């Protein structure tokens, strides 16, 4: 697909059930060390799991904030499409993903018998049986996050950056994350929007802020 | 190597450490900062409880991960 049909399938996206945006330190290294690889992959023998990545959701409407501790990152907004491993409001091989937040569920329940199960591995059962509230537990579809997510969409309430293990190809990568308030966001998504275009991968700019997503023209 | 343990009023300690220390060790190294006896002590890590007589490297933890310290009666 050309830029065009990216950026309207990104809104798309974005307006109905949301996708996700990852944002990245190194752009130099994401583009050498992971799109590159999975694009040879693609392009070779066929796309493979390989990769898994760290990304937040993203929706109209939800007031949600991105990881980015020092305002400088750029990043990749990417489809819905790309394969899940696991969605968490709290913050890799497919099974290392917890299913509950056991420090939080603590703080919680003040259940001792807590820790006397494997988080990565513990049956809803056992969980029902703790007393495990759902705010502290993962979940494992795409349905799923757009319910949890559902509550402080709706109420307009702003939250931390979820977490999402990921698996993207690179006919997921639909744009490009720019800071508009960060020069370093703007000069090192630049570098890599034009080496993505170079690969056949022309995105757009997205400015990303508090459940709402714009189109840039360049930054 | 160094690894931190984090407590449930939000204090941050620091621990110096080798990975065939066993879980008793971490444990007696905590008691000598926080003066927590090693039985009064659960350390918490990728969702799991450790076991004494088992070590770091049984739990595959490497250098900078975070531990969570919770106490416990006995
Ligand atoms: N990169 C993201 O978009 C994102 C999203 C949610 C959570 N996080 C958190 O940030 C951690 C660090 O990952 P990173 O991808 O930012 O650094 P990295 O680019 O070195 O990998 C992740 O393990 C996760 O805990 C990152």
């Amino acid at each position: 697909s050309n830029r065009q049909e990216k950026l309207a399938q990104l809104m798309r996206q974005f307006e109905s059930g949301g996708l996700y945006l990852r944002t990245v330190s190194d752009h130099r290294d994401e583009f050498e060390n992971t799109f590159m690889p999975k694009l040879d992959a693609c392009l070779g023998h066929g796309c493979d799991e390989r990769y898994w990545s760290s990304a937040t959701f993203i929706q109209q409407g939800l007031n949600g904030k991105v990881h980015d501790p020092h305002a400088d990152r750029t990043g990749l907004i990417i489809s819905a499409d790309a394969r899940l491993g696991g969605f968490s409001t709290f913050d890799y091989f497919p099974g290392q993903f917890p299913k509950f937040d056991m420090m939080g569920a603590y703080q919680a329940t003040w259940n001792e018998d807590i820790f006397s199960v494997d988080a990565t591995a513990v049956s809803e059962q056992q969980m029902d049986e703790l007393g495990i509230p759902d705010e502290y537990r993962s979940v494992f579809d795409f349905d799923r996050i757009q319910e949890k997510m559902a509550q402080p969409r709706l109420a307009g309430r702003e939250v931390e950056p979820t977490e999402a293990k990921i698996c993207y190809q690179p006919k997921d990568v639909l744009g490009i994350y720019v800071d508009v308030d960060s020069p370093a966001s703007q000069s090192k998504a630049r570098e890599l929007q034009q080496a993505m275009r170079e690969q056949g991968f022309d995105l757009p700019f997205i400015a990303y802020r508090g459940g709402a997503a714009q189109e840039l023209a360049s930054v | 190597m160094q690894i931190f343990v984090k407590t449930l009023t939000g204090k941050t300690i620091t621990l110096e450490v080798e990975p065939s220390d066993t879980i008793e060790n971490v444990k007696a190294k905590i008691q000598d900062k926080e003066g927590i006896p090693p039985d009064q002590q659960r350390l918490i890590f990728a969702g799991k409880q450790l076991e004494d007589g088992r070590t770091l490297s049984d739990y595959n933890i490497q250098k900078e991960s975070t531990l969570h310290l919770v106490l416990r009666l006995r």
